[PDB]
RNA sequence: UUAGCUAGUAGGUGGGGUAACGGCUCACCUAGGCGACGAUCCCUAGCUGGUCUGAGAGGAUGACCAGCCACACUGGAACUGAGACACGGUCCAGACUCCUACGGGAGGCAGCAGUGGGGAAUAUUGCACAAUGGGCGCAAGCCUGAUGCAGCCAUGCCGCGU
RNA sequence: UACCCGCAGAAGAAGCACCGGCUAACUCCGUGCCAGCAGCCGCGGUAAUACGGAGGGUGCAAGCGUUAAUCGGAAUUACUGGGCGUAAAGCGCACGCAGGCGGUUUGUUAAGUCAGAUGUGAAAUCCCCGGGCUCAACCUGGGAACUGCAUCUGAUACUGGCAAGCUUGAGUCUCGUAGAGGGGGGUAGAAUUCCAGGUGUAGCGGUGAAAUGCGUAGAGAUCUGGAGGAAUACCGGUGGCGAAGGCGGCCCCCUGGACGAAGACUGACGCUCAGGUGCGAAAGCGUGGGGAGCAAACAGGAUUAGAUACCCUGGUAGUCCACGCCGUAAACGAUGUCGACUUGGAGGUUGUGCCCUUGAGGCGUGGCUUCCGGAGCUAACGCGUUAAGUCGACCGCCUGGGGAGUACGGCCGCAAGGUUAAAACUCAAAUGAAUUGACGGGGGCCCGCACAAGCGGUGGAGCAUGUGGUUUAAUUCGAUGCAA
RNA sequence: GGAGGGCGCUUACCACUUUGUGAUUCAUGACUGGGGUGAAGUCGUAACAAGGUAACCGUAGGGGAACCUGCGGUUGGAUC
């Protein structure tokens, strides 16, 4: 634009939109799972991913990921849900952390234990 | 109330009044816009019934080629003599007359492979109904010589829509020497269910009717107070392509079968058709 | 993707009110006022001295310290007083939480601790008026969850040790 | 309690992330598109430095990862500091008010701008110079900064206001030329068809085969004549005219724009723009006419286990005309307008002069239009003295590809719809230009029985247990175009 | 005794209400639309690389499905 086009409309810059529709300036969240089941990823990959849908308090409904060799979950009982980012799973785009609260971790592992809530074994 | 009622007959003219369209009863169609009245925008009410004319509920438009049909009746019905040494001589003449005009499209042709096999299996559970009704008689109402191979000689009149299609076949009573103790008359079933019969001959419901609505089958066969019926869909699987897209005319059958008062009797899966019949108390 | 808004709203005189200038509050007279240099309305947000990011121009943010304004269960209104339409004053209406011999009354942690609930998350029902500051008193003295400290969590910065 | 002193005693005190390319830093096993990480590109089918585990190394440390918010990165919101031919980007094209902006000479005023001084911009913090808790963090003195605003006192290059002038941009007018510029009447010819005579009768129209239509109540074809309607062949070249759209017969009236040319007068009446107004092919609509052809729906005949795609035979709207509404295109020159600067040549059209127009041309001075090309500009193709080059004034549109030029809310309509103009979700792209090559229901170039031809064969419903059909007294077995 | 004060009495504005009547707004929603992605139709073919193939723009009529026809427009153009 030319000069004079700049003091009548102003650059209007963008409303910055994250990846996620609403955090309520909260990082994480906690809810609650209804149902347990497996969907499909995408068509390249070929894999049977944990794809479970867990109701939030806000009323919002919104599926996450949980991750893991194997989870002992319950469909009563609270779910702690953190950010991510996912492109083989359309439509998703949370995760879940394990070893903390209702949801427990996975055993007997040393690499990578500062997730999914592993405890340090007395060697 | 012109807003909503005066604007009923713009929009349904228009459908029965175009050649193009006019393959339709008008009470069908004083129906399925009263049905329709708050359904689409108003100011789209005409605008998006042409939707239900193409996306569903197509192909009846334009109609099935009645001069086309005429045109493979007269170019058949002079081909060969007609021998007739008695008169049932003049029902096996009149057989082969009334076979090639099933079988135009490949659905009631699909149906002539069980012209000797599945016209008989049938009565075994229903009787021999006297008092029977028909819902799709697109091109099924030649079944006559094989129904009553059997002996069912009661009232078999089908209802099908596209009224060029209807009359182009209507006109074989006397034309091409249809039996003298059948009568058949225009009507849908996603509109006009109600009566009393015995046996409910269903050959193009299929899902069309399901197509209507999200999950609405049972309430036909009801509607028409009844005792019995024979259903079948095309199991036209490609060697397993056509598996799920087409294995849906049942599944939606025993599980919405509890409560009531249908039930079931007999089921069959040969040829290109399976066949259902259907029990009430 | 809110286009006109406004009849005590604009302006003069007189009267009246406030510690003071004023349609703040009236009568009369007049037909103007505001507005694409964005009037009104809706939505949202405290502002400023700053901090954070960046070499700047900018953008974002308004926590702690500090200036100023507004609010004190939810509304409205008034008195005492030099300064307030009053946060632990009072009267009254409504809601909620209690007591009572059924005539009925009292009270406010958006103060420091602490409890229940919501939330991925933030403390001990602590010590002392020694210093500082404020109110009262001639002085002394007393009051002062403001301040000065301790305890708790590695939240952050910095240093040291294993 | 800080600090200080003494005794015993290496005793109680180091984890975590990463380990494909981004981005420094690897071996094997288990598992085999199965079980699993995740920021991007992705990885995972008996050899994974991308999963899990062991070992090793690196980053970093009382902290290492992940997640959430802002900023830098991001020139991916460009006043500093980018584009608009083809990538997502100039409105179909103009006249113009409120705005922005506006040459030359002189003078005044001193708003803007510039300089000096005063007042003020509270403390911490940021910044600079030092000191003090053992040091640092923290805290603190002094100085500077707070880019701002206001008053007083000056200068007068530019800008703005007022007054007074000039001409280099040129308005207008006199004297001329060129044009389908636009509109209202009238006139002529050819052709199709209809309506009337004479003459001539089983064929005519039409599709590679067939048929429908049209004919013995005078068809088709031909001559003459008449009625009605529409379009202007050769002349006709990317020529001319207009802002765009659009408009080609001679031709009357009314009337506009542009351009040439020797001389006067008036002295920037100048450029551009939102809203608004006006124009805007074709198609479509409302109120009235015309209606010979052609031609969207509709229906006769073909055709095929379904052509409302194409072929053939007819026709209602529409095309034409008077009066209105809607304002939609590849409305493209994918290029807004105006002004100024800038190596040149070669083809048309249209004015005014010089020269021997005696060789119907050279040599000068303008408008419009086409092509090529250097410097320069741009990714590339190209543009390249009509700018898309080099400067300046004004406005509009576009902030990834789909959803979507949509829905809703206003405006514009008797309708069909248009204009202004989103929020979610999905995806890691999308789109452009130049290459290398495959390929094409392959032709201009091209070599060979490349198909033949000229002395002659193989090809035998027998069989040579090598053998092109039935075979388990075939199968304990090979190899399937001297290109497997 | 008066002045005047105070209580009562009463008029003014005025919160809480209360009956009708609109605007904006808000949360579910009875009746729902189309998109959407998972899916998935051994379709080039009703025209078997011969039953002899431009792409698009605006608009109208036919839109079982991308289409196809009328009118005008453009180059941004299968064998050619
Ligand atoms: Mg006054
Ligand atoms: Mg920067
Ligand atoms: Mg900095
Ligand atoms: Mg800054
Ligand atoms: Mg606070
Ligand atoms: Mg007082
Ligand atoms: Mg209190
Ligand atoms: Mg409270
Ligand atoms: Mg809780
Ligand atoms: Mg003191
Ligand atoms: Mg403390
Ligand atoms: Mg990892
Ligand atoms: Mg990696
Ligand atoms: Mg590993
Ligand atoms: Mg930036
Ligand atoms: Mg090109
Ligand atoms: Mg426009
Ligand atoms: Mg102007
Ligand atoms: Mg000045
Ligand atoms: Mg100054
Ligand atoms: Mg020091
Ligand atoms: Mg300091
Ligand atoms: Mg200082
Ligand atoms: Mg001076
Ligand atoms: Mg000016
Ligand atoms: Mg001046
Ligand atoms: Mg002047
Ligand atoms: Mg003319
Ligand atoms: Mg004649
Ligand atoms: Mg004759
Ligand atoms: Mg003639
Ligand atoms: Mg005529
Ligand atoms: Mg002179
Ligand atoms: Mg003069
Ligand atoms: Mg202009
Ligand atoms: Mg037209
Ligand atoms: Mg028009
Ligand atoms: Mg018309
Ligand atoms: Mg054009
Ligand atoms: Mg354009
Ligand atoms: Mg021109
Ligand atoms: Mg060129
Ligand atoms: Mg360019
Ligand atoms: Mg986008
Ligand atoms: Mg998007
Ligand atoms: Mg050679
Ligand atoms: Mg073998
Ligand atoms: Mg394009």
């Amino acid at each position: 634009a030319t000069v004079n086009q700049l003091v009548r409309k102003p650059r209007a810059r963008k409303v910055a939109k994250s990846n996620v529709p609403a955090l309520e300036a909260c990082p994480q969240k906690r809810g609650v799972c209804t149902r347990v089941y497996t969907t499909t990823p995408k068509k390249p990959n070929s894999a049977l991913r944990k794809v479970c849908r867990v109701r939030l308090t806000n009323g919002f409904e919104v599926t996450s990921y949980i991750g893991g060799e194997g989870h002992n979950l319950q469909e009563h009982s609270v779910i702690l849900i953190r950010g991510g980012r996912v492109k083989d799973l359309p439509g998703v785009r949370y995760h879940t952390v394990r070893g903390a609260l209702d949801c427990s971790g996975v055993k007997d592992r040393k690499q990578a234990r500062s997730k999914y809530g592993v405890k340090r074994p007395k060697a | 109330m012109k807003t909503n009622d005066n604007y009923i007959e713009e929009v349904t003219a228009k459908v029965l009044t175009s050649g193009k369209y006019s393959t339709l009863y008008p009470p069908t169609v004083r129906r399925v816009t009263e049905r329709l009245f708050d359904r689409y925008p108003p100011k789209q009410l005409e605008k998006e019934v042409r939707k239900k004319l193409h996306q569903a509920y197509g192909a009846y438009i334009g109609g099935i080629d009645g001069k086309r049909l005429e045109k493979k009746i007269e170019k058949i019905i002079h081909e060969i003599p007609n021998p007739t040494t008695d008169e049932a001589t003049r029902t096996e003449w009149e057989k082969e007359i009334c076979l090639k005009i099933l079988n135009l499209h490949t659905s009631t042709n699909e149906r002539t492979v069980a012209y000797d096999e599945l016209y008989q299996k049938i009565f075994e559970v229903t009787g021999v109904p006297t008092s029977i009704t028909d819902a799709g008689c697109a091109l099924n109402p030649f079944s006559f010589p094989f129904f009553t191979e059997a002996g069912m000689l009661g009232q078999y009149i089908g209802f099908d829509l596209d009224k060029g299609m209807i009359e182009a076949i209507e006109h074989s009573l006397r034309t091409l020497n249809a039996p003298e103790g059948i009568v058949v008359k225009q009507g849908d079933i996603l509109s006009d269910p109600s009566g009393e019969s015995d046996l409910l001959l269903m050959f193009k419901l299929y899902t069309l009717l399901d197509r209507q609505e999200e999950a609405s089958g049972l309430k036909i066969l009801q509607e028409w107070k009844y005792k019995n019926a024979v259903i079948s869909f095309p199991i036209k699987t490609i060697s397993g392509r056509d598996v799920g897209m087409e294995e849906n005319y049942t599944v939606k059958f025993e599980n919405d079968l509890v409560g009531s008062d249908l039930r079931i009797m007999q089921k069959l899966k040969l040829g290109n058709e399976m066949y259902f019949i259907v029990s009430r108390l």
